[PDB]
């Protein structure tokens, strides 16, 4: 490819964006446990947020 | 008759910059304005209503304009 | 006391300048023309009374006393011509006096609108660059050693050449461009 | 009530229109001072109407 | 916050593997892409801040600074590509890498929830800035300027490190949210007095405070254009941000301990402003104007009222934009005439009309013309200081004269009058310079339409 | 539209036009031209837009917050409960700011509507404004830029201590 | 406004105001007539002549150039230089 | 006096001589035009216009207007039951234990 270098910055965003999502999986200790948003789970809803 | 030569600095480059700036602003300004007008005319804004019993809404359903919800 | 031609001002020059400014101030005080004529002829008689004075120190004392008289008798706001310094429209059009070298920075697209003018400009620049070395070689051989003693410039001596340092006094912008 | 506010803000918007007209210019304007003078005279009429309404 | 750090650190392979003719295009394109990406930090809530992880967070104070930094990097890339056109390729890539490293350090300094991480990268911002100033500065005095800047900063900020470690040992944590919920009042003692001084003096130097400002009219002058942008538009605001963060823990000693420093700014912003009336140097004039504006910011922070805090945020953003634009205009004039003195080149409106229009608009935004955000910040600080005391309005009002008294003065001698006869290399304005001016100014006037996004976290 | 109980307005009383001259006033002719040339196309365009909006309907809701225990029943240096208490306090603070804004808007509307008899006909609005300003000042003033629920609780405790002491002096 | 000037026009003007002087015979002077040499005038009369020039053409001649103009053609040349005539 | 070997200072280059259509970005004309196009496209038509559209349509920034709606509820409650429009105490004074003195 003559100009493959122009994928260096965008995909480095996307993978980096994905990393932030993984951090949410490490911070779900109080998911559907906060006193303000404690709510019974809807049918066919395993989690309130991902 | 008897017209003289009015000596002035070259205004070609500044006029070229202004033309380029207006063109590059308008090139995406016209599509976004058309998009906002089409959103507001056809799809339109939401209508405020009370929360139905046993139904919880999404977070993006708490806002009025379609672009804000999006 | 600050002149490009002479180092100093002679006594007659001081008397003439005093007569000029005194007549101008009297014209300012005496707006109507006939009254101005009366007092201008009176001032002319007063200047002509001591015309044939041979004692230099007496003439100098009379000059100093006349300066004191004039400074006591000024108009607080005298008449200034509109284009003279201090006037209403002095240096008004200096925003319009664009120097000609900006024409060298013109685009070829706008240079095509004036073909004959730019041909004449090219031949003028050719004449300047043809005569510049002749002008400077005249300048080195004319002035004495130790630098010029006066700001006056020599003219074009020989035939077929131009006076030295002429470009910025010929191509100067017009008063009303 | 509806004629009043509409005509007053029309006077204001009509006054601010030629600024955008000259700022969005490309060519040499065909006697822009005449355009500005006509705009201001029309705005004078448009502001004369609610002054008459206030007088009434 | 990983979605902005990773592309910024991937900009270095982008600028190190590019061709010898397309480094500027690629770097400007991708930094503009990152500036567009930066708008996703506006998800702010009226009660809670935006917390990403244990390491990074961003409330409504850091967000305008982050957007300004990642918008400012492409502007430096476009500005600093003319005096480096003849430079060697490797040194060009090293300069771009220094700019990229400086942006990375800044945008992770503004988001650190823990205070010692903030200190570490607040001092990591020293190295690329100093390298740029002492390497690509022009004249002899860049070395002395770099020494002055580095030593003022470090000698002011080592006791800040000592105090922060003492806070970590005493309170038990340095996280800003924990400190927000575990803050204890500081009683009256000499130990607490020197605690306040150690916490404050680093930001006092970096603000700069009057009497500690001697490193500004050197480092803002000998540095190149991109160095001038970062020196006037982020780092001073970085000191202000640190001051806003660390004034939380120093209550209620501040209610008297801020008493001298306010005076040191309240008189100080007079004197430096008067210096701009009698400055023979354009860059020095802009630097002393920056001193005066940041002294006004210092007073606003020290009186600690809500209106003063929103005024300080708006003032910091607006002053960063205006100072960067003014430095760009002065650098364009210096490139054209090859001297920095203000009186050499006169009457440039006859030759450069559109750049004269940009000069007029920048000067108008400098003297706080309404409804610009400069006037909004200045006004809010004025209201808060009038609530603080009455006679302060005099110290405001006189300043409101003197500011204009230099700004229009800066407008006259550089643009009005009869032009210099012997200077005949005044080329017409490039598209690059005009694009740089428009990209500096149009966000400011657009921010005048919706200012509520820069009015601080307590808006 | 808006709700008239929150934003009160008196029923208007418009006099009938009873002219005493024969010259026709231009106001009536210009008004008739206004509903001819302006109101009809504007209303037609709005009718078309309203039909297009009635073709595609969807709703949005006002977010409701349940009550979390406040800072008075929160253990000290227990961030898990104090965080929720402080969030509730800040939400309440913003709501009270908008309430005071509503009362200020009421006062300005009363003054403009009454015109030249505003200092007699707007006594109730001024009294409501004074009451809400007094309560806001006693609730939220002099906290600083670093305001929190603990500072508000300390200010309220000091105010109740001063009130109890002043009662004890005059008892 | 501001009608154009010409060399023969300004020459006619300076001669026309010169024959209205009671110290000068109109049947003797020409365009190369010196004042104190060919006409027997005085230096003060030259000063009055220069002030008449200023009041005629509406612009003031500076003194350091007023002390040098000695013939009507010299005044014509100075006015032509100062007004940029015959473009 | 003899002095060291040193290149003289080069003359100042003009970009308009070899390229009268130069935009001032680079000496290469194609690189010049492409740099100008990249700057004008990604600066004005990508960040500025779309950023203004994004900021103009922010979804209820800082909950601000929401509080207004909540006020339009609360007063509607507190003007209907005869309650005071605003209490002078933030918390309930019953559940506060003052120190004895």
């Amino acid at each position: 490819r003559d100009h493959w270098i122009h994928v260096l910055v965008p995909v480095g965003f996307v993978f980096g964006y994905y990393l932030d999502r993984k951090n949410d999986e490490k911070l779900a200790a109080f998911r559907n446990k906060s006193l303000l948003y404690k709510r019974e789970l809807k049918p066919q809803e395993e989690v309130t947020w991902k | 008759g008897k017209r003289l030569f009015i000596i002035k600095p070259s205004g070609f480059y500044d006029k070229r910059f202004l033309k380029l700036l207006r063109f590059y602003i308008l090139l995406t300004g016209i599509p976004v304005v058309i998009g906002i007008t089409l959103i507001n005319v056809f799809i339109g804004e939401a209508e405020l209503a009370e929360i139905p019993e046993g139904y919880v809404p999404e977070h993006w359903e708490y806002f009025k304009h379609p672009i804000s919800r999006w | 006391a600050f002149l490009p031609s002479a180092a100093y001002l002679t006594h007659q020059q001081k008397v003439l300048q005093l007569y000029k400014r005194a007549l101008r101030h009297l014209e300012s005080r005496c707006v109507h023309r006939d009254k101005y004529r009366y007092f201008a002829c009176l001032l002319r008689a007063r200047f002509d009374e001591h015309k044939n004075e041979k004692d230099m120190v007496k003439a100098t004392q009379l000059l100093r006393e006349a300066e004191k008289e004039f400074w006591h008798g000024q108009h607080p706001q005298p008449y200034i011509f509109p284009e003279s310094p201090g006037g209403t429209s002095y240096e008004r059009y200096e925003c319009y006096k664009v120097p000609e070298w900006c024409l060298d920075d013109w685009h070829p697209s706008e240079k095509a609108m004036y073909p004959d003018y730019f041909a004449k400009r090219e031949q003028w620049k050719k004449l300047r660059r043809e005569s510049w070395e002749r002008e400077v070689k005249q300048l080195q051989e004319e002035t004495p050693v130790g630098g010029p003693r006066t700001e006056a410039l020599p003219p074009a001596r020989k035939q077929g050449d131009l006076p030295p340092l002429w470009w910025h006094i010929v191509t100067r912008p017009r008063e009303r461009p | 009530m509806n004629l009043f506010s509409s005509l007053t803000l029309v006077t204001l918007i009509l006054l601010t229109m030629p600024i955008a007209a000259i700022n969005f210019n490309t060519h040499k304007f065909t006697n822009y001072p005449l355009y500005v003078k006509t705009t201001i005279s029309c705005a004078f009429i448009t502001s004369m109407i609610p002054t008459m309404m206030f007088i009434h | 916050m990983l979605k902005y750090i990773i592309p910024t650190m991937m900009l270095m392979p982008l600028t190190w593997l590019s061709k010898n003719s397309m480094i500027w295009i690629n770097t400007t394109l991708h930094s503009l892409l990152i500036s567009l990406t930066s708008l996703l930090l506006l998800n702010q809530f009226g009660d809670n801040s935006l917390n990403f992880s244990l390491t990074f967070f961003s409330d409504s104070l850091s967000t305008p600074l982050l957007i300004l930094t990642m918008w400012l990097l492409p502007l430096m890339l476009m500005a600093s590509q003319h005096h480096l056109s003849k430079e060697n390729l490797a040194r060009k890539k090293l300069f771009i890498s220094m700019l990229i490293l400086l942006q990375l350090f800044l945008i992770m300094t503004f988001t650190a929830t823990e205070l010692i991480f903030f200190y570490i990268m607040f001092e990591a911002t020293l190295v690329p800035t100093l390298i740029i100033i002492t390497r690509w500065g022009n004249q002899t005095e860049r070395l002395n300027a770099g020494l002055y800047f580095l030593f003022y900063t470090l000698a002011g900020s080592l006791p800040l490190l000592v105090a922060l470690i003492y806070i970590q040992n005493t309170m038990g944590s340095l996280n800003f949210l924990i400190l927000q919920y575990w803050v204890q009042p500081m009683p009256n003692s000499w130990s607490n007095t020197f605690m306040w001084l150690a916490c404050m003096m680093a930001f006092m130097v970096k603000m700069p405070l009057y009497g500690l400002h001697l490193w500004l009219p050197k480092a803002h002058v000998e540095a190149p254009i991109a160095g001038s942008m970062v020196l006037a538009a982020i780092l001073l605001k970085l000191g202000g941000y640190g001051m806003m963060r660390i004034t939380l823990l120093l209550n209620p000693i501040t209610d008297f301990m801020a008493y001298p420093f306010i005076m040191l700014s309240l008189w100080g912003m007079i004197m430096t402003s008067s210096i701009c009336l009698r400055q023979t140097d354009l860059k020095s004039l802009i630097a002393y104007s920056s001193v005066s504006h940041m002294a006004l910011v210092i007073v606003a922070i020290l009186i600690q009222t809500p209106w003063s805090y929103m005024g300080a945020t708006a003032l910091m953003i607006a002053h960063g934009l205006t100072s960067s634009m003014l430095f760009c205009l002065a650098n364009s004039n210096y490139e054209r005439v090859h001297s920095r003195t203000m009186i050499l080149a006169r009457g440039l409106q006859t030759l450069l009309p559109l750049m004269a229009a940009w000069w007029l608009l920048a000067s108008l935004t400098n003297l706080a013309l309404p409804p610009s955000i400069n006037l909004i910040g200045e006004l809010f600080v004025v209201m808060s200081t009038f609530s603080w005391s009455n006679i302060t309005i005099i110290l405001m009002g006189l300043n409101m004269v003197i500011t204009a008294l230099y700004s229009l003065y800066m407008l006259i001698t550089t643009q009005r009058g009869k032009h210099t006869h012997h200077i005949n290399n005044i080329l017409p304005s490039f598209t690059r310079e005009n694009a740089l001016m428009s990209l500096h100014m149009l966000p400011l006037l657009l921010l005048s339409l919706n200012p509520k996004i820069i009015l601080g976290p307590l808006y | 539209s808006w709700d008239k109980d929150v934003y009160p307005e008196p029923p208007r009383r418009t006099p009938a036009p009873s002219p005493q001259t024969s010259l026709p006033n231009p106001i009536t002719y210009l008004t008739k031209a206004f509903d001819l040339l302006v109101d009809r196309p504007v209303t037609l365009v709005r009718e078309f837009i309203e039909r297009q909006h009635a073709k595609n309907k969807y709703y949005y809701y006002h977010r409701e917050f349940r009550r979390v225990p406040d800072i008075t029943e929160c253990h000290e240096k227990d961030v898990l409960c104090m965080f929720e208490a402080e969030m509730q306090w800040k939400r309440d603070y913003k709501v009270d700011q908008e309430i005071v804004n509503i009362i200020q808007e009421r006062l300005k509307a009363c003054q403009q509507r009454e015109g030249e008899s505003h200092r007699q006909n707007c006594a109730k609005e001024l009294q409501q404004f004074t009451q809400v300003v007094k309560a806001y000042q006693d609730r939220y003033h002099d906290l600083g830029a670093h305001y929190s629920a603990r500072k508000c609780l300390a200010k309220q405790k000091q105010r109740m201590l001063a009130e109890r002491k002043a009662t004890k002096e005059a008892a | 406004d501001a009608p154009p000037l010409t060399l023969e026009g300004i020459k006619d003007r300076v001669l026309y105001v010169l024959k209205l002087y009671d110290k000068i015979d109109p049947e003797k002077l020409s365009v190369n007539s010196h004042f104190m040499k060919d006409l027997g005038l005085d230096s003060l009369d030259q000063v009055e002549i220069i002030m008449a020039m200023e009041d005629e053409f509406g612009f003031e001649i500076p003194d350091i150039d007023a002390e040098k103009l000695m013939c009507p053609q010299e005044i014509v040349d100075y006015i032509a230089d100062k007004k940029d005539v015959y473009e | 006096t003899l002095r060291w070997q040193e290149d003289p200072e080069p003359e100042d280059e003009n970009l308009y001589e070899k390229n009268p259509d130069s935009h001032g970005y680079d000496k290469d004309p194609a690189v010049d035009v492409w740099n100008m196009r990249v700057v004008f496209f990604f600066g004005f038509s990508i960040v500025l216009v779309l950023g203004s559209t994004f900021v103009a349509y922010l979804p209820d920034y800082r909950m601000q207007e929401w509080a207004r709606r909540e006020a339009e509820r609360l007063v509607k409650y507190r003007e209907a039951h005869g309650l005071p429009l605003m209490e002078s105490n933030c918390f309930d004074p019953s559940k506060i234990q003052l120190p004895e003195d």
